[PDB]
């Protein structure tokens, strides 16, 4: 199978607490931790995922493990009130990608955005090098209301990798009334 | 004052206080219920022994003076201590 | 001394009274506290 | 709370190996690990540890994280093997710890009621006995502020038992034992007073040079009251201070006219047996 | 001191020109004591000039005896810029081998009983150098050797390192006869024949390197060519001592490179190996980059062979240096390394050499004193017989209590002090205090006791001193006596030897 | 088959966790295992030290869980070096560290397993401060008893490791088992601070505190220990004046001298911590 190391991370920013998605963001996003832990379970037996709080201070309360059970038990009583946080977001996981015994598993990150962010275009550019540098590949996929069409998230993702580098995949939510698994089903066919 | 030096007397306090000899008693023991001195009070010339001091605030152009008392205090150690260890610094090899 | 204060432990040491003497060069002697043994030589001190 | 630790040279080598263990490999930032203690009484001791591969970024120079599986099975392997030992905190090397350091100690909190962080030093070089120990405490604030955490400071020791004792006492095979009265006292009369020539001068150096750059402040939490505490004793003579020296005088008296007495006793005794026992095996001989 | 010593001797060989009777004993002492390469050329010059032949023949070959490799070098090399061929067998030395091997195959005189009571024992520890190292010396030069007919299960005991010693001791047997030494082994050579002994095929060029040794011949680049053939490192322990030792003050160039990218092969046992190599061609060169190197490579190494191997090859590399070395003596004392700090004793020895001054026995006798390992400290009371043996009269009085240390070590190196530094004597009072050494309870105390006392009483019969007998009868009864120790036994047939 | 003088270079991690494991188990004797590398026969190196945990069935081959090597050396993998297993070890502190029939027990089986497996064993109780104490243990391969049973070639570390010879129960097991030579690497810095780490006992806690601590008692109640030294003045020196009279009588020497000599010498040298630090007084008091 494919050996790599994929850490999600939700969306505990103050705009994430709406039942918008049905019934709430809370068990629609925890359903997004289900459907990801459970492919990375029947795509390697190796994988091992933890979860990493965006916004205010990021801290990951499990660390990483393939049995996502206690991160299950976070997804609970997560209390996800505060201000997205976005560039520290992605190194936060970097840190915690740094710290693997083993180095056979490339770095991947997965991240849920659903607010708008005050990141200027000036440090999302710094991350893209900087990842290009470190050879990281982010597939973030984009909950909640947000600027319309989001595209400082969609050049990050383009300027983040190339050649190929498959790859980056951003799967931004339609504007319409529609279900989280609608949502995850197409990222979980194909990136 | 520098001192100490700590002893005072009661024309110093009685004339600073503007209050009477019989009140400096209780002028200068209720300081030490205070906590402010430990000291003890002569009352044969009815003088004032203070003890320790409570420390409040300082100054400016006190931090430089400090390094004054204090390289002082570097350089006797320094002095003294290296002519200790340079009569026996033979005789130790 | 240390050597001697490291060769007398794992053994003691003790005192013995021989009640007879061996062709095959060992002796009959007594651990006094205790039942009998009998050893051999020792070559400094012969058997006669 | 807690008042001194006693760290053995142990739990010390443990980081310092650890530090080859990485340092070899390199290359910035420090050598951290979890730090176990033994609680006999309000003075602490500590006799094992183990230490965790941990990174930190400096982006994002508060990001800092460790393996807890590491901590849970490996803490029930030491815990297993000895049930005496537990752990007390957790320890890096320094050598000075960076404002990211409490929420490590923030975290491990679920896990020992106070956890004491201990810095270490893995090249001596100053000024005096390594390491450090730091308490995680609430003081608040005599400025009322809301509670923030600055850890105080546990002043440590070095001690051991009986097998500590036994490898290290044989690994000195350096400098004469001890010798009691002679080298010993004057040594540390070097060492302690010149040690602390330099230890209150670069402190001063750090206490004008804070007042000159890095404004705010440092004055005054503590500047005014700390530095009047300097301006408590200045401290010198008028008047009883003179008495104390011919009573001082008056101390050596005694101490120095029992030199005298050993003297004439080590004289008496020596000399005479020896020439006796010089002129008999001359005359006898010859 | 040598500032105003040679200056003062330079002009005496001139009034010896001046005068009217010519006398070459005053300039053989110039050429041994001035020593200076281009004086030889000149006086030799002044002798080709002269038409010189019958008594040019003394100091010519007092400057090939009594004079180093490089003022051989420089002599010739002036020189040839009847006679000529004469110059080239005086300073070659072919004819004094060759009067050398005809006098140890007539005038031999040995005793095979001895060889035979130490054969029979066949103790399996240690004994595997003992006898064949023994028999070696005193047969020296024969070439006619019976040892693998006399004794051979012995010899079928040897494993591991003794058969290295076994054909190590061909070529001590062997020493001499430059011509025939290598076709002659034909049956002993370096085999390789894969079964593998390997420290055999080591040694066998060991042997060839002892012969080769001084002067030497194209069999250098013969073992030099097998160092960079066969297997590795086996081939460079006694190979690559062969390629030094027969370069040894030739100040060979290649070789210090060719080391160099042989020392990079990373073993340890081959570390004593290229380490006495490159201080044996470095012998009175006080270069620079070469003692740089050696100690350049001794940190990222982790074996201790290379340590002392490089020990000795920094303290070879200066020889006579008296105060020109104590610079770099200043830095191996002072390092906290007790292997370099023996390093520096074995460097300050060969500097000090010959010389009495009180310098070298500042610190050299300074860390015989407050150092805490006795190992170096016995080296360091050892140099007393590498500076002091111009004067072995005084060693026994100030060694005197120096050999009643409770340490058996002091008491060791203080009792090899005493050997090697009154050898050349016939004194009585070096035997006197070597009396009670053998009587020590430490087993290699007396073990060095024995060497020692052999070495004070060699040549001399027992007309020279009472104790020659004495001493004989007690080697052969503590070796045919199970019940002392091996290793106090082994310095016995050693004396014997 | 070949074989050859062998030195173990050990790392002092090492033997902290020897004496650390052994101490805490007094007088149950407990099992560790040896962690290190082989680098060939000759030479051997042990670079860390871990333990094992104590078992009901006591020290036996099966006390060793074979799940705790399998997440110890996965905790090896996440640690920095992670470096395969060599051998075993058991402390005895009971006694004078010799193998038992147990230890053999277990030695035909880490010997199945790994080549060399040297056994070691250490004991806090033989020396307080300036031994090495420990042990060593090799078990001599049985199959030999054809061939002869006497090597090794560079006698140099053996002959010297057998001395003391090490009594005869210890050297009772030289049939069937041989000792191995260690030694201390350095690892010089470690070793030098780790060296100053125990000094502080002696020299002083911070080299500032203990004898400013000297400082803070300072002839204080150090007269009351001055009033029983000279308490011990007239008692010792009332009957040293007895002896040179009965010196006289006897003619002369009993050998003897009674020691009843020195002592009161180093009160002086206290003496000395008496002028010293109370000379500093005119450094503290003025500026
Ligand atoms: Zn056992």
């Amino acid at each position: 199978m494919v050996l790599e190391s994929t850490m999600v991370c939700v969306d505990n920013s103050e705009y994430m607490r709406n039942g918008d998605f049905l019934p709430t963001r809370l068990q629609a996003q925890q359903d997004a931790v289900n459907i990801v832990c459970h492919s990375k379970t029947r795509s390697n037996p190796e994988n091992n995922v933890g979860l990493i709080t965006l916004a205010n201070d990021c801290e990951v309360l499990t660390t990483l493990t393939p049995d996502t059970g206690r991160i299950l038990s976070k997804l609970h009583t997560v209390q996800p009130k505060g201000k997205i946080t976005f560039c520290t977001g992605i190194r936060v996981a970097h840190l915690a990608l740094k710290h693997r015994q083993g180095k056979n598993h490339k770095m991947r990150i997965i991240a849920f955005v659903g607010s708008p962010v005050e990141d200027n275009e000036k440090d999302l550019v710094k991350l893209a090098k900087r990842l290009k540098k470190e050879k990281v590949n982010v597939d973030i996929i984009n909950f909640g209301e947000e600027e319309v069409n989001t595209e400082k998230l969609t050049a990050f993702v383009n300027t983040l990798n190339g050649k190929d580098g498959t790859g980056s995949h951003l799967v931004t939510v339609p504007p319409g009334p529609s279900l989280a698994d609608a949502l995850i089903s197409s990222p979980i066919l194909a990136g | 004052r520098p001192a100490n030096h700590r002893q005072l007397t009661f024309e110093e306090i009685a004339k600073s206080a503007k209050i009477t000899v019989n009140e400096v008693e209780l002028l200068v023991m209720k300081a030490l219920s205070v906590g402010l001195v430990k000291g003890s009070i002569d009352e044969v010339d009815k003088r004032v022994h203070m003890t320790w001091v409570q420390p409040r605030v300082l100054d400016l152009q006190q931090i430089k003076g400090m390094k004054d008392r204090l390289e002082f205090w570097c350089t006797d150690v320094k002095s003294m201590e290296m002519l200790v260890e340079h009569q026996a610094h033979d005789i130790l090899t | 001394l240390r050597e001697e204060l490291q060769l007398l432990q794992e053994q003691g040491s003790y005192v013995g009274e021989v009640v007879r003497a061996m062709d095959k060069k060992k002796v009959l002697v007594k651990v006094h506290p205790e039942g009998k043994f009998v050893v051999d030589v020792d070559k400094n001190i012969d058997i006669n | 709370a807690v008042q001194k630790v006693v760290v053995h040279p142990l739990v010390l080598l443990s980081v310092v190996d650890h530090f080859n263990r990485i340092g070899k490999v390199g290359n910035q930032k420090r050598v951290v690990g979890v730090l176990l203690g033994s609680w006999q009484k309000k003075v602490l001791d500590v006799s094992n540890s183990f230490a965790v591969p941990f990174d930190e970024d400096d982006k994002d120079d508060s990001v800092w994280f460790l393996d807890h599986d590491y901590l849970e099975n490996m803490y029930g392997m030491f815990k297993k093997v000895n049930a005496r030992e537990r752990i007390v905190g957790w320890y890096h090397t320094g050598p000075k710890l960076h404002k990211n350091d409490i929420a490590i100690n923030e975290l491990m909190k679920r896990y020992c009621p106070n956890s004491v962080l201990v810095i270490i030093d893995v090249k001596p070089k100053d000024l005096g006995l390594p390491t450090e120990a730091y308490i995680s405490v609430e003081e608040v604030h005599d400025d009322g502020t809301p509670t923030s955490k600055t850890f105080e400071h546990v002043t440590s020791e070095i001690g051991a038992e009986e097998a500590e004792e036994v490898g290290v006492e044989h690994l000195l095979r350096d400098i004469k034992d001890t010798t009691v009265g002679t080298l010993s006292q004057r040594i540390t009369n070097q060492v302690h007073g010149l040690k602390g020539l330099n230890s209150k001068l670069l402190d001063i150096r750090s206490y004008l040079e804070k007042v000159a750059t890095g404004k705010l402040p440092i004055n005054h939490q503590i500047i005014y009251q700390l530095q009047d505490v300097f301006n408590l004793l200045p401290d010198v003579s008028l008047q009883e201070f003179v008495k104390a020296f011919y009573l001082k005088t008056n101390d050596q008296m005694v101490v120095v006219y029992l030199a005298s007495l050993i003297r004439s006793v080590v004289a008496l005794h020596n000399l005479i047996n020896n020439k006796i026992a010089n002129r008999d095996a001359e005359k006898k001989e010859g | 001191n040598k500032q105003f010593r040679n200056k003062v001797l330079r002009v005496l060989v001139k009034i010896y020109m001046n005068l009217e009777k010519p006398d070459f004993i005053n300039v053989c002492q110039c050429l041994i004591f001035l020593d200076d390469p281009q004086a030889v050329s000149d006086i030799l010059e002044k002798l080709v000039k002269e038409d010189n032949l019958l008594m040019a023949y003394q100091i010519c070959f007092d400057l090939y005896e009594s004079a180093s490799q490089q003022f051989l070098s420089s002599v010739i090399q002036n020189l040839r810029t009847d006679q000529t061929l004469k110059m080239i067998k005086i300073l070659s030395g072919e004819m004094a081998i060759e009067l050398h091997l005809q006098f140890l195959i007539r005038n031999n005189n040995t005793d095979l009983m001895i060889l035979k009571n130490t054969k029979d024992a066949v103790r399996n520890s240690v004994c595997h150098t003992a006898t064949v190292i023994a028999n070696s010396f005193m047969h020296c030069g024969t070439t006619s050797d019976q040892f693998l007919r006399d004794n051979l299960e012995w010899l079928a005991r040897a494993t591991n390192w003794a058969k290295f010693t076994a054909t190590a001791s061909l070529g001590v047997i062997h020493k001499g006869h430059e011509k025939e030494a290598l076709q002659l082994m034909a049956t002993y050579l370096p085999k390789d024949t894969s079964p593998g002994s390997a420290y055999q095929e080591g040694g066998g060029l060991y042997a060839l390197g002892l012969i080769h040794a001084n002067h030497g011949g194209d069999i250098i680049d013969y073992l030099l060519n097998q160092l960079k053939n066969a297997s590795n490192d086996i081939v460079r322990h006694g190979g690559s001592l062969g390629l030094g030792l027969a370069a040894m003050g030739t100040a060979r160039q290649d070789v210090y490179d060719l080391l160099k990218t042989n020392l990079y092969q990373d073993d340890a046992v081959t570390g004593e190996a290229a380490g006495l190599a490159l201080g044996l061609v470095m012998l009175g060169s006080k270069n620079a980059q070469a003692i740089e190197d050696m100690v350049g490579y001794a940190q990222e190494t982790q074996h201790e062979k290379i340590l002392r191997g490089l020990a000795v090859g920094i303290a070879l590399v200066m020889y006579g240096r008296m105060e020109e070395a104590d610079a770099l003596i200043e830095s191996l004392c002072r390092d906290k390394d007790p292997i370099l700090r023996r390093s520096g004793m074995y460097t300050v020895a060969m500097a000090y050499c010959g010389s009495g001054n009180n310098k070298a026995i500042r610190r050299l006798l300074h860390v015989a004193v407050s150092d805490v390992n006795d190992d170096v400290r016995r080296a360091a009371v050892e140099s007393l017989g590498f500076i002091l043996f111009r004067t072995p009269e005084q060693c026994p009085s100030v060694v005197s209590l120096l050999s009643e240390s409770y340490n058996p070590h002091v008491r060791y190196g203080a009792a090899m002090a005493l050997g090697i530094c009154c050898a050349g004597t016939g004194n009585k009072e070096a035997i006197n205090l070597l009396e009670p050494m053998t009587n020590d309870p430490v087993n290699y105390v007396r073990q060095g006791a024995l060497i020692a006392s052999a070495l004070i009483m060699i040549q001399q019969t027992e007309i020279t001193c009472p104790k020659v007998n004495q001493f004989r009868q007690l080697y052969s009864k503590v070796i045919n006596d199970k019940h002392d120790d091996v290793m106090a036994k082994f310095g016995a047939i050693l004396a014997q030897g | 088959a070949v074989d050859t003088a062998e030195q173990v270079y050990i790392s002092s991690l090492a033997l902290l966790k020897m004496l650390k494991h052994g101490r805490a188990g007094v007088p149950m004797e407990v099992m560790g295992l040896m962690l290190g590398e082989f680098v060939d026969d000759y030479t051997v190196r042990v670079i860390d030290v871990f333990a094992m945990p104590q078992s009901g069935t006591g020290v036996s081959v099966e006390a060793v869980d074979p799940v705790f090597q399998a997440k110890m050396l996965d905790m090896l993998k996440q640690t920095g070096r992670p470096e395969m297993v060599v051998g075993w070890y058991h402390s005895h502190p009971g006694f004078g560290c010799w193998l038992s029939g147990v230890d053999i027990n277990t030695q035909q089986s880490f010997e199945a397993l790994s080549e060399r497996a040297v056994a070691v064993v250490v004991d806090p109780i033989q020396s307080v401060k300036g031994k090495v104490v420990i042990d060593a243990f090799r078990l001599i391969n049985a199959n030999m008893m054809v061939l002869g049973h006497e090597p090794r070639q560079t006698t140099s570390n053996l002959g010297h490791l057998n001395k003391p010879s090490i009594q005869a129960l210890i050297h009772g097991l030289n049939r069937h088992y041989y000792s191995i030579t260690i030694n201390y690497r350095k690892n010089e810095l470690e070793q030098k601070m780790l060296l100053n780490l125990h000094k502080k006992s002696w020299m002083e806690g911070l080299t500032l505190q203990d004898y400013s601590e000297h400082c803070k008692h300072n002839e204080s109640v150090v007269k009351e220990m001055l009033e029983l030294a000279k308490n011990y003045n007239k008692a010792v020196e009332e009957e040293d004046k007895m002896t040179p009279e009965q010196l006289a009588i006897k003619n002369v020497g009993k050998q003897d001298p009674k020691r009843h000599l020195e002592e009161h010498v180093d009160v002086l040298m206290t003496s000395n911590i008496v002028q010293c630090l109370a000379a500093m007084l005119d450094t503290v008091v003025f500026k």
